[PDB]
């Protein structure tokens, strides 16, 4: 369809999450925690209570929410699922992206993993479920090795969760259709339809031999299923609002649940009515990852809509009450600190500067043309600061801003990218002459300044920061190709740019003509 | 802001607008999405039919406000 | 020769759009009594909305008098029994100059203009009285309270908007036969918003999938159903849909209500349009007699008002023409039982 150019205004290193965390993976051999950030960055942390700075690395390739991650191959390989419609394959030890799968056509929401087959599956809002052989994915070229997919059909609505068993013999999807759908991943054959839930199902777990399934649903219930009988064998109503996250011990006898009501419970499957409040988190729980160092898990890591990630200890579980008031725990055992998200954005009348407000009520002033921050203004009044900087000037709209990652993402579209002519003098530039500059055209040239095909470097008036992410996407989300501005001179990047840069950008950046 | 529009089939579509946008802008955005001429459109908000020349803030239309699209069955 | 005691309405030059809804308003339960009360308040205290109330009382009395003139000695009249509503047309021309001339117009649009102006009168007289039931006229007869629920499927936050409504804008076909149950469900039932048209969750700060539902909260005495008997392709470009819905006699909005009720509504009036295009056509009305003076030979039958003309059609014979043709339904009026 119609191809948009975007870029992110940010620092070269974003040490802290800038948004909530969608998913968690624990490498037990290296004591490393992976977080899948809503800020589009995956980060590796050390979980040694020794280290003063648990940050290890950021893995920067996605353009939107990272919704799920799966550590494969004894921690060598990470696979990620994002709202940018892609699945990416990472070297988890060195922290770089190796391949990008683009078979999904909407937000990819869930990943599933069959350890014994090195099989992963992806599913999203497009109602598709693709199956991927992990050993098959490392494809350097089209002759030595083309990656191939296999997919399942039947989902009548957007898929929100997905699980496989360890043996890779059962796969289950959860969706807004309120039925769980089951296939054999080996044959892609439909096996059964599990009916019972009255709302979306965002959490799924299978036991080791794929004979029982636990589902967590926005209707507030947890349901246990027998796959041999194709029926529900127990329903648990331990939450007040939607259940979004489930974990289970190795024995498949205690289930840990969390969701919108922020409360996290451990409930015994053999005696449902006895449930224990482990803690109440500070924000809706999105995902939980048990620490499995010991059979009775010593701790549980919890991801929420906040940028902080808390580890809660479990030492002291040996109750009676069905609706406990007092949480078992009150303070996290470890805390990985997060940063603020930009939650409000106003484009000024000059169509050049932006005022932001973040979750700390801090206000900043940015230069869209130079792709950078200008000054932090502290905790001033946001609307009073807007009215204070009002200038009676009209410039046609020529970009759009989005806050989906918590950082500033600027998008250019062919329809209005070239709408804003300004004079060199009023834009603060100097060569001398004072001709008329097109803002979108100069920016496009700065974004592709390192692309050799644009040479005869840059636009002659300003540069963007070299680390600026440059994104080529389809209208309404779907990323085609993403690179950093400085990397355009690469052999891989120049080939991929030639394949992805739309002719309406080529016109300005290559042919040098409006 | 994002407003809702109930089309002739009963299907809801979203429109990105601003409070200072005139009703003519909204009808032109519906023409972009539904191919219906603006002079042939009739838009109801909470029982009140919108008039050209006025803006969305004149009718106190906010985010998640629903406009109902109909036509003029002249007889 | 076989003349009827019910009064028609002269066509003054493409004014069947006005005559159709006026004949429906006359037969609405509280309308006649209500405009008399609003006339009696303006007659005490005190142009614009006041003139519209007087014009409405001028016509209603003119219709009531002409019927009494016929019931006294019907041998005075031959093959016609109708009155002209010129004062109401002139005030409407002053309220909206589009009604000037003699062009064709939408019946729903003129009903909205009349009811909306009467309500402005009620609210203007509420202020002039309180500064020093009647003014509840439009609100208890035709107007209802709607509840539009939007639920982000990401965070499951459910926001709400209360909007008033006087009719229920309803689709006729999808783009074999669709019932009215289907059609109201297209309006009110859950509608998932997905794909290249995603809801923007301000809490999530992200485009998300959403579930939208509309619920009826406060319901009035008359439920108006406004059918969208037309569609567009983009090819003047627009077209009428001649095939209508399967129209029931009894209606209940319990399944789309905010709270369980046992209120059932009964169809009593239908406004129809005849023509292949939207640009022009012919409006008529059809009204069922229900509930007081010796005229009970007709109770249960359907009177058809075609401008100055008026017929009596049978319950079964009219009901067949209402569903799949000649004229096609455009408005449906139900009333509480
Ligand atoms: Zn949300």
């Amino acid at each position: 369809r119609k191809v948009q150019v975007s870029y992110v205004i940010r620092d070269e290193v974003e040490k802290y999450n800038r948004n909530g965390v969608n998913a968690l993976q624990l490498d037990p051999a290296l004591n490393r925690l992976f977080t899948a950030g809503r800020d589009s960055i995956i980060r590796i942390w050390s979980v040694n209570q020794h280290k003063q700075d648990p940050y290890i690395a950021s893995m920067e390739h996605h353009t939107d929410w990272v919704n799920d991650i799966v550590l494969c191959c004894n921690g060598k390989t990470l696979i990620s699922a994002s709202s940018d419609t892609t699945v990416k394959v990472w070297n988890a030890h060195k922290g770089f992206c190796m391949s990008t799968l683009r078979t999904h056509k909407d937000y990819v929401k869930a990943l599933a993993y069959a350890k014994d087959k090195e099989l992963v599956a992806s599913a999203g809002l497009d109602r598709q479920i693709f199956l991927w052989d992990v050993n098959t994915l490392t494809a350097l070229t089209a002759s030595n090795n083309t990656v191939t997919t296999s997919s399942l059909s039947g989902n009548k609505d957007s898929i929100y969760s997905l699980a496989m068993n360890q043996l890779g013999t059962i796969i289950v999807s959860g969706s807004t259709e309120k039925v769980l759908r089951v296939w054999d991943p080996r044959t892609c054959a439909k096996l059964m339809k599990l009916k019972g839930h009255t709302d979306n199902v965002k959490a799924l777990l299978l036991n080791r031999d794929g004979t029982q399934c636990l589902s967590g649903s926005s209707d507030g219930t947890i349901r246990l299923w027998s796959l041999g009988q194709q029926r529900c064998i127990a329903t648990y109503r331990v939450h007040d609002e939607g259940v979004w996250a489930l974990q289970v011990n190795d024995a498949f006898t205690h289930v840990y649940s969390g969701g919108r009501d922020r409360k996290i419970y451990c409930t015994d499957l053999r005696n449902p009515d006895i449930r224990v409040l482990i803690c109440e988190e500070k924000a809706p729980v999105l995902k939980m990852e048990l620490d499995r160092s010991a059979d009775p898990p010593p701790a549980i890591w919890v991801a929420t809509t906040k940028s902080t990630v808390n580890k809660w200890t479990l030492k002291g579980i040996h109750n009676d009450c069905t609706n406990p008031i007092t949480p078992l725990c009150t303070q996290p055992d470890q805390v990985i600190k997060g940063g603020a998200s930009i939650i409000q954005c106003h484009i000024l009348n000059d169509k050049r500067h932006i005022l932001t407000k973040d979750t700390n009520n801090n206000v900043a002033y940015w230069d869209v043309l130079k792709a950078c921050k200008v000054e932090d203004l502290g905790k001033v009044d946001f609307e009073d600061e807007i009215k204070k900087r009002f200038k009676m000037v009209y410039v046609p709209n020529w970009f759009s801003v989005d806050l989906k990652t918590g950082m500033l993402t600027i998008t250019l579209d062919e329809s209005d990218c070239f709408a804003a002519w300004v004079s060199a003098k009023d834009a603060g530039f100097s060569s001398g002459s004072d001709p008329k500059l097109n803002l979108g055209g100069l920016l496009l040239q700065a974004l592709l300044e390192y692309w050799p095909r644009t040479h005869v470097k840059g636009n002659g008036y300003f540069q963007v920061p070299p680390h600026t992410p440059v994104i080529f996407g389809e209208a309404g989300g779907r990323t085609l190709f993403r690179l950093l501005c400085r990397d355009s001179g690469g052999e891989t990047e120049s080939m991929l740019l030639n394949e992805t840069v739309p002719q309406w950008v080529i016109d300005i950046t290559v042919d040098k003509n409006m | 802001m994002q407003i809702f529009v109930k089309t002739l089939t009963g299907k809801t579509i979203t429109l990105e607008v601003e409070p200072s946008d005139t009703i003519e802008n909204v009808k032109a955005k519906i023409q972009d999405k539904e191919g219906i001429p603006p002079d042939q459109q009739r838009l109801i908000f909470a029982g009140k039919q919108l008039e050209d020349g006025r803006t969305l803030s004149d009718y106190n239309i906010q985010k998640e406000s629903t406009l109902h699209l109909v036509l003029r069955l002249r007889g | 020769e076989n003349l009827l005691p019910f009064v028609g309405l002269n066509n003054l030059g493409n004014t069947c759009y006005l005559n159709s809804i006026l004949q429906v308003l006359y037969f609405c339960p509280g309308f006649k009594s209500g405009v008399k009360h609003l006339f009696n308040i303006i007659s005490r205290k005190k142009l614009a909305s006041y003139e519209l109330i007087c014009s409405l009382q001028s016509l209603i009395i003119s219709v009531e008098q002409l019927q009494a003139s016929f019931l006294l000695n019907p041998e005075k009249y031959t093959d016609e029994l109708a009155t002209q509503p010129r004062r109401l047309l002139n005030t409407l021309r002053e309220l909206n100059p589009m009604y000037e001339g003699y062009l064709q117009h939408d019946a729903q649009e003129v009903l909205q203009c009349i009811l909306g102006n009467i309500q402005e009168t009620c609210q203007l007289l509420k202020k002039e009285e309180v500064k020093n039931i009647g003014f509840e006229l439009v609100e208890k007869l035709f107007q209802g309270q709607l509840v539009l629920r939007t639920r982000c499927l990401e965070c499951e936050s459910l926001t709400e908007r209360r909007e008033d409504f006087q009719d229920i804008s309803v689709p006729v076909q999808e783009d074999e036969m669709k019932t009215l149950r289907w059609a109201i469900s297209q309006f009110a039932s859950v509608e998932r918003i997905v794909g290249e048209d995603k809801y923007f969750c301000e809490n999530c700060h992200h485009y998300t999938e959403a579930e939208r539902s509309l619920l009826f909260d406060k319901m009035p005495e008359v439920i108006t159903i406004h059918l969208k008997c037309f569609a567009a392709s983009g090819l003047g470009g627009l077209s009428k849909i001649n095939t209508p819905l399967l129209t029931p006699l009894k209606l209940s909005l319990e399944e789309w209500s905010t709270k369980p009720t046992n209120d059932s509504y009964g169809l009593f009036a239908v406004v129809m349009h005849s023509g292949i295009t939207i640009s022009s056509g012919h409006y008529t009305a059809s009204v069922k007699v229900t509930d007081e003076q010796s005229l009970k030979e007709y109770e249960g039958k359907w009177l058809l008002f075609d401008d100055s003309e008026v017929k009596v059609t049978e319950e079964k014979d009219f009901l067949n023409s209402l569903s799949p043709p000649t004229s096609t339904p455009y408005l449906l009026f139900y009333k509480k039982l």
